[PDB]
RNA sequence: GUGAAGAGGGAAACAACCCAGACCGCCAGCUAAGGUCCCAAAGUCAUGGUUAAGUGGGAAACGAUGUGGGAAGGCCCAGAC
RNA sequence: CGAUGUCGGCUCAUCACAUCCUGGGGCUGAAGUAGGUCCCAAGGGUAUGGCUGUUCGCCAUUUAAAGUGGUACGCGAGCUG
RNA sequence: UGCUGAAAGCAUCUAAGCACGAAACUUGCCCCGAGAUGAGUUCUCCCUGACCCUUUAAGGGUCCUGAAGGAACGUUGAAGA
């Protein structure tokens, strides 16, 4: 018998709002990317999104420890010639605050068409005030 | 400044001391004995 | 540890208020605040404030001395106020206070005119000397390093902005 | 703000001391504005400009109505200055050319003259090869666009044959030698972009 | 010895290096090399340390009151630095 | 080797820092000017001619300077030969 | 380069804190730019009719309607293969 196999018709979604006033970034983002992909849920399936909609608001004050926040830098390639931009933590934070969220989850959830629509699902703030209350989303501790 | 990479006391007014991660020689007295291991 | 041990003896006339790891202190010359380090107990022993590191961390010895030092610092500034004094060896390099600039003149084309901060004030009595009274010594050690960084002194005729209370060498200007 | 103004045509204007200035004639009517922005209505400080008159028969519905609802004459186009803060501009005014009574210098801005499918020695000044000694079928082409093998790709923005011009350039800060109030001429010196009756956006300098 | 004439698992990829010898089927279990935060199956597992360098994750002569551990010490409550 | 065309010139270049100028400094056996040497820094800039096939060179004359290297000793499905 | 300052009663530009510092980096100046699938914002204008069916659905077919506008054609352009 084959097992079961979440179909995207009938799987149902929740609505997470996650607090990120100083947790930390590395462990933080792997949570999300846990419950993106879906592995907190018991119909799990590989070729199925069946994760959850995940709202970060306060995601500047995310602290990191070590000197990264002075040493730690990112780099993005524009596609010209010489053009290989870099901006450290704080620079990237002074620029634009949800960025670093999106490329931390960016890099840990799968590549493709899969990875890209779980990434879809993941909507960052940086504020203590989003404009999703009318789908009613419950705090969670991650 | 003589940026060595090997820093020695050569009298006995140097001090050796710690900043930014690199060592440095500073002097009271000569400015010639100011040395920094880089 | 060994400077944290003995600690500061406050005296009447000059309030302190524990605000927590804050730490402000009133007094006749104006007050001053420090935000002191989150390794560092601070506590109000009733003529003096003594000095101990909250335990949980190892940073403990060499940061209670340095808020021992600032609190005597600050209770020195409160109390008494420092005096610094500069001046200007020299051709007519002359200085003059306007207020709370340095309409300083230093053979420099364009006017050297630096804007003092706040809790500063200063008198040039001598037209080649320079006094300057202060609460926070690291303030004005700051303002009498900037007055020193226009003019650093030179090895060959001692000119510029030459500390009053720090003496330089001059080499000979040989052949 | 600026104006939105069409370029006549160059000519000199004389001094006493008797110097040729290249002056330019920019003839600015009266700019309405349509429509005001701030910041909670739209997102920002910023104005909407129209000059000349369009006929009736072409202006379309929306633009009618928006003009209409805007409350001034049906114009030619639509323009959009930012503001700096310390200027609140009502909804009926009409910006004259007189705005330019105090400055000195202006940056003008418009279409350029588009020159085709201008090649690379027209385009970006490159140079040629040998017109006799040897050169055969290769007097104007590019050249080497690349390296060998490594890295096996042309550079982006490597610079080669194309549309030169017909778009928007910009000129910085060419001296106002006359404001005429009667004729509405704004007459400034120097080398606008565009030719005759092109629109050229004139904004008080920068630099 | 392995490849050649040998598949699989690991070392990201990587004939010869580490575990291992594929007769065929199974949507069964145990395990070796290697691993268990996420990509990516499995410990954000327990106990006690060390590191502040992203060392871990390319490297020498030589230099250094970095920091932890041991043992010997030579001045010192008749006053040590 | 059932083929990847091999020196130099022209035309395009792009990258690196072990910097030639310009920017910032520390030391000087640095009076000033001109310097010497060392540290940070690659944003821009970086010569015309005589002779040779030349790269290289020597030379004449400027310049703020006439960088050192890679890129199949860049570049012949672009050009002499 | 410093100011204050301890581990190290001194000293100390640094471990706590702060100030200064380059043509380098982010900006400021010019240009492209919502295919930015994260496809954004504001303004304006227009369409306000009937039924018929089975598998009832964000379903299909019929009669009337054809707006805003676009496209086509023509005269062309200091726009252009
Ligand atoms: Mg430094
Ligand atoms: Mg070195
Ligand atoms: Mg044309
Ligand atoms: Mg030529
Ligand atoms: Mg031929
Ligand atoms: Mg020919
Ligand atoms: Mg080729
Ligand atoms: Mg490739
Ligand atoms: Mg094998
Ligand atoms: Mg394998
Ligand atoms: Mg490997
Ligand atoms: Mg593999
Ligand atoms: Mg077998
Ligand atoms: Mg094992
Ligand atoms: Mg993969
Ligand atoms: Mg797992
Ligand atoms: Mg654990
Ligand atoms: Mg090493
Ligand atoms: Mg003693
Ligand atoms: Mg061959
Ligand atoms: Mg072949
Ligand atoms: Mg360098
Ligand atoms: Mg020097
Ligand atoms: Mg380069
Ligand atoms: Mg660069
Ligand atoms: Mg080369
Ligand atoms: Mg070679
Ligand atoms: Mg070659
Ligand atoms: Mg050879
Ligand atoms: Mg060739
Ligand atoms: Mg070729
Ligand atoms: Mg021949
Ligand atoms: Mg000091
Ligand atoms: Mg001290
Ligand atoms: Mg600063
Ligand atoms: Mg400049
Ligand atoms: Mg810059
Ligand atoms: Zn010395």
């Amino acid at each position: 018998m084959k097992t079961f196999t979440a179909k995207p018709e009938t799987v149902k979604r929740d609505w997470y709002v996650v607090d990120a006033t100083g947790k930390t970034l590395g462990r933080l983002a792997t949570e999300l990317a846990r419950r993106l992909r879906g592995k907190h849920k018991a119909e799990y399936t590989p070729h199925v999104d069946t994760g959850d909609y995940i709202i970060v608001l306060n995601a500047d004050k995310v602290a990191v420890t070590g000197n990264k926040r002075t040493d730690k830098v990112y780099y993005h390639h524009t596609g010209h010639i010489g053009g290989i931009k870099q901006a450290t933590f704080e620079e990237m934070i002074a620029r634009r605050p949800e960025r670093v969220i999106e490329i931390a989850v960016k890099g840990m959830l799968p590549k493709g068409p899969l990875g890209r629509a779980m990434f879809r699902k993941l909507k960052v703030y940086a504020g203590n005030e989003h404009n999703h209350a009318a789908q009613q989303p419950q705090v969670l501790d991650i | 400044m003589k940026v060595r990479a090997s820093v020695k006391k050569l009298c006995r007014n140097c001090k050796i001391v710690k900043r930014d991660g690199v060592i440095r020689v500073i002097c009271s007295a000569e400015p010639k004995h100011k040395q920094r291991q880089g | 540890s060994r400077v944290a041990k003995a600690p500061v003896v406050v005296p009447a006339g000059v309030d302190v208020k524990i605000n927590g790891q804050v730490i402000t202190i009133k007094g006749k010359n104006g007050e001053l605040t420090r935000t002191l380090n989150d390794a560092v107990e601070v506590k109000h022993a009733d003529n003096t404030l003594t000095f101990g590191p909250r335990d949980g961390y190892a940073d403990g010895w060499a940061q209670a001395g340095t808020a021992r030092a600032l609190l005597n610092s600050m209770v020195i500034g409160v109390t008494e106020g420092f005096t610094k004094k500069l001046q200007l060896v020299g051709v007519g390099y002359r200085a003059a206070v306007k207020g709370n600039v340095i309409n300083l003149s230093l053979g420099f084309s364009h006017p050297v005119d630096h804007q003092l901060p706040a809790g500063i004030t200063a008198e040039c009595p001598t037209q080649t000397e320079i006094v300057l009274k202060g609460a926070d010594k690291q303030v004005i050690g700051q303002v009498a390093a900037d007055l020193r960084a226009y003019r650093r002194p030179e090895p060959y005729k001692g000119k510029g902005v030459r500390y009053a209370d720090e003496v330089v060498r001059t080499k000979e200007a040989k052949k | 703000i600026g104006l939105v103004g069409k370029k006549v045509g160059m000519t000199r204007i004389f001094t006493e001391d008797g110097v040729s200035i290249p002056v330019t004639v920019i003839e600015v009517e009266a700019n309405r504005v349509t429509q005001v922005k701030d910041l909670a209505n739209d997102g920002y400080r910023a104005i909407q400009v129209t000059t000349g008159a369009k006929k009736a028969n072409r202006v379309t519905k929306p633009e009618a109505g928006h003009f209409a609802k805007a409350g001034v004459e049906a114009g030619r186009g639509l323009w959009e200055f930012r503001l700096a803060e310390g200027e609140e501009f009502t909804v009926g005014q009409s910006i004259s050319v007189e705005l330019f009574a105090d400055v000195k210098k202006v940056d003008v801005t418009g279409t350029s003259k588009g020159k085709g499918f201008a090649g690379t020695v027209k385009r970006w000044n490159f140079r040629t090869q040998d017109a006799t000694h040897g050169n055969s079928l290769s007097h104007r082409v590019p050249g080497s666009i690349g390296q060998n093998q490594t890295p096996g790709k042309v550079f982006k923005g490597k610079k080669m044959a194309g549309q030169m011009g017909n778009e928007r350039v910009t000129v910085q800060s060419l001296d106002v030698v006359r404001v005429d109030a009667e004729r509405n001429l704004l007459l400034v010196k120097g080398a606008v972009p565009g030719a005759t009756g092109s629109d050229l956006i004139v904004k008080p300098a920068v630099k």
